[PDB]
């Protein structure tokens, strides 16, 4: 979840066709939560939006 | 058929200055706000959800089509 | 082809009640499954199946 918040800053201030790019990617990331809690057989789309609510800055 | 389009020319600043003037709360046009808040409810998708990041990302998604739009046309 | 094989499992450590064992892994997955794996949670019913096992084994020394 951080590091799909560590590349939206690097898309943002990336420029060009690179920074969607960099946030498919980061779309990618999101998967490990989301696999996880359908085989924990809690809800992924909840799971995932509590952790990127558990925040100061992305580390 | 230059003044076809002389006279849309004309009524398009007919139509922003009297809406200029009936609102002086004014922004830029062009969707610049949009994008900004497109970045600034993304932030609330990483700040505010339970499930709602899927929700005010789609919201923020669909606010950049407007420029995206007028880039396209 | 499943079903031989934990009828192997029963038939190997005892030989009887081989019949019996098939007789009541049906229903388990017939009544609960389709009700929940609508709702799709395996591991709970898993976890379900647990629990199912060890209070039996108690009200087993309850009854013999």
């Amino acid at each position: 979840a951080a590091l799909s918040i560590y590349l939206e800053n690097y898309a943002t201030s990336m420029g060009s066709r690179e920074q969607l790019a960099i946030a498919e990617f980061a779309r990618s990331l999101l998967v490990i939560p989301n696999t996880l809690a359908v085989n924990a057989a809690q809800d992924s789309t909840d799971l995932v939006a509590k952790l990127r609510a558990f925040h100061n800055e992305a580390q | 058929q230059f003044m076809e389009e002389t006279e849309r020319s004309l009524h398009d600043a007919i139509m922003i200055v009297r809406r200029a003037i009936k609102n002086d709360s004014v922004v830029a046009g062009g969707g610049a706000i949009e994008m900004e808040l497109s970045k600034y409810l993304r932030d609330y998708s990483r700040t505010i959800p339970g499930k709602q990041q899927l929700l005010i990302g789609a919201y923020a998604k669909a606010l950049e089509i407007i420029p995206r739009q007028l880039c396209d046309n | 082809k499943s079903m031989i094989e934990i009828s192997r499992t029963q038939d190997e450590e005892v030989g009887d009640g081989t019949t019996s064992v098939i007789i009541l892994a049906g229903e388990m997955l017939s009544v609960a499954e389709h009700f929940l794996e609508q709702q799709m949670h395996p591991t709970v019913v898993i976890s379900a199946y647990r629990k199912a096992l060890d209070d039996m084994i108690s009200t087993l020394k309850k009854i013999s």
